[PDB]
């Protein structure tokens, strides 16, 4: 027999997740692809993005303490 | 192997643009390595960030380091986690004096929870925990470079993501009771992914157990490793094509509600066959209030026939079930929904998602090596309305 009975807990809420609970990362790394405006640029890719919306997007990484601000740069 | 580099306003602005565009809400990690004379955080870099972000209107979140416990091994600084603690309080004045004076902060964004990384964890968070909106910490399962097919389908290796979760909690419980706990980094394995089962359906089954287990135990938001990158853990590939965790965290996305409940299976042998239950999504506009969302994973060689529990036996169930498109099998880049391979319409289009009415009364069918949605249509819980 490969028959399974399932048994519900259904008389409350045990948790509550973010709206968001299902989020997604950028690794810092990819700010270091010279391409990095024609990849984040992509409208393929924003649809993509889009579908998991609502989702934070965190953007970091080991680099994220090897990444310096430079406000002179282009 | 870990130099400084710099970055523009403009790679701040296609970041940014981006999240705006997609629905996103960024969260920025800032550097923590910026150190003054006596090994305090020096914020000048970050000042200049927060000014110029603040002058664009950008409503941004942030971090302030990723994994402070191996510093010492990455750049041969060590900063212990009181430290931590005060630069993060640093950080939160900055942020008060802003344009974005609510904006939120999270952190430490500790690997999992190791005896070094908990002492760490628990000093910060006794330091610099008044501060923070939510707990961040990592975890993978596998170094990608010796992972093997067997350990992606292994409940023995599933399992221990179960333990970490524990001592997490251990710790936050002992300093900041209630605070939210965030998976703020994690994937199946790192270095990058495991190559040629990261971006494959055998991906799925660490990735939906992940999921169902962070919800079950308190977890309050996972961030999946990596969106888009070079890893093979990536849900979309450089030639911009969705992976299958693509296709399951968007059926995930439509069909699982916030509110976490319980399943499990009689004769009480949870290892193989993997069962989740929530309410199922409000904004699924085929659904109604008081639905249930049944997720299962079958980690065995054969098909289960999962037996639905009174009141539920008899309604209607829609089934959403994937599996790989040959001839690669579990080690498939392709995924099909009940029989239909998913496949963007076009760049600006993602596909419909077809669920399979199943005749009411029947047991759920779950093939081998397989993972499912199931919907209760008219289940009425009160719990969910
Ligand atoms: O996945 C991880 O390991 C993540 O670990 C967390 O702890 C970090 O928070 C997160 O940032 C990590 O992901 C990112 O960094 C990984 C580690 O990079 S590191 O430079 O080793 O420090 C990175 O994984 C590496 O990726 C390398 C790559 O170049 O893509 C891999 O490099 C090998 O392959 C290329 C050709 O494919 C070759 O040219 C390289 O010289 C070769 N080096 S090798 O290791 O000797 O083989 C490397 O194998 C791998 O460790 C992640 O890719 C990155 N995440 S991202 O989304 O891809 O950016
Ligand atoms: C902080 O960093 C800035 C810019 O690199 C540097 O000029 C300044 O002297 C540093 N401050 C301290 C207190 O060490
Ligand atoms: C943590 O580090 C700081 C700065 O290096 C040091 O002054 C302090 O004594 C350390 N705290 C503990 C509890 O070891
Ligand atoms: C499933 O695994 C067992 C245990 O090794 C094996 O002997 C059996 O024949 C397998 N069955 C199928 C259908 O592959
Ligand atoms: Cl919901």
């Amino acid at each position: 027999q490969d028959v399974v009975d399932l048994d519900f807990f259904t008389q409350e809420p045990l948790h509550l997740v973010s709206p968001s609970f299902l989020s997604v990362t950028i690794d810092a790394n990819l700010a270091t692809d010279p391409r990095f405006l024609i990849l984040l640029g992509s409208p393929k890719l924003r649809t993509l993005a889009r579908g998991l919306s609502p989702a934070y997007l965190r953007f970091g990484g080991t680099k994220t303490d090897f990444l310096i601000f430079d406000p002179k740069k282009e | 192997k870990f130099k400084n580099s710099t970055y523009s306003r403009s790679s701040v602005d296609v970041l940014y643009t981006f999240a705006n565009c997609s629905g996103l809400d960024l969260i920025f990690g800032l550097n923590a390595l910026l150190r003054t004379a006596d090994l305090q955080w020096n914020s000048s870099n970050a000042q200049l960030l927060l000014d110029y972000c603040s002058s664009k209107g950008y409503n941004i979140s942030w971090e302030l380091g990723n994994e402070p416990n191996s510093f010492l091994k990455k750049a041969d600084i060590f900063i212990n986690g009181s430290q931590l603690g005060e630069d993060f309080i640093q950080l939160h004045k900055l942020l008060r004096k802003s344009t974005f004076k609510n904006a939120k902060l999270y952190g430490p964004d500790v690997g999992q929870p190791r005896r070094k990384t908990a002492k760490m964890l628990k000093s910060f968070l006794k330091a610099g925990g008044e501060v923070i909106d939510s707990v961040t910490w990592h975890h993978y399962y596998l170094n990608g470079r010796t992972a093997t097919r067997e350990d992606f389908l292994n409940p023995d290796v599933l399992d221990i993501f179960i333990s970490s979760v524990q001592k997490v909690f251990q710790v936050v419980e002992s300093t900041r009771p209630g605070k939210k706990v965030w998976l703020g980094e994690t994937s199946s394995a790192y270095g990058g992914g495991a190559p040629l089962l990261s971006d494959t359906f055998a991906a799925g089954f660490m990735w939906l157990d992940k999921l169902g287990l962070s919800a079950r135990m308190g977890i309050e938001v996972v961030m999946r490793q990596v969106f888009f990158g070079a890893g093979n853990y990536h849900l979309v590939d450089e030639n911009f094509d969705p992976l299958p965790d693509y296709w399951l965290s968007l059926l995930f996305k439509k069909l699982v509600g916030t509110k976490v409940l319980m399943a499990s299976v009689q004769g009480s042998k949870r290892r193989k066959l993997r069962v989740y239950l929530h309410c199922t999504n409000t904004d699924n506009p085929r659904y109604k209030e008081g639905d249930l969302t049944l997720y299962a994973i079958n980690l065995h060689n054969v098909t289960k026939y999962l037996r639905l529990p009174y009141p539920f036996s008899n309604k209607q169930v829609d089934k959403y079930l994937l599996r790989p498109l040959g001839p690669h099998g579990l080690l498939s880049k392709s995924v099909q929904l009940n029989g239909l391979t998913l496949k963007m319409v076009d760049d600006q289009t993602l596909p419909p998602l077809m669920e399979k009415p199943l005749r009411p009364g029947s047991s759920l069918g779950l093939p081998a090596f397989s993972y499912s949605f199931f919907v209760i249509r008219n289940a009425k819980v009160a719990a969910c309305i």
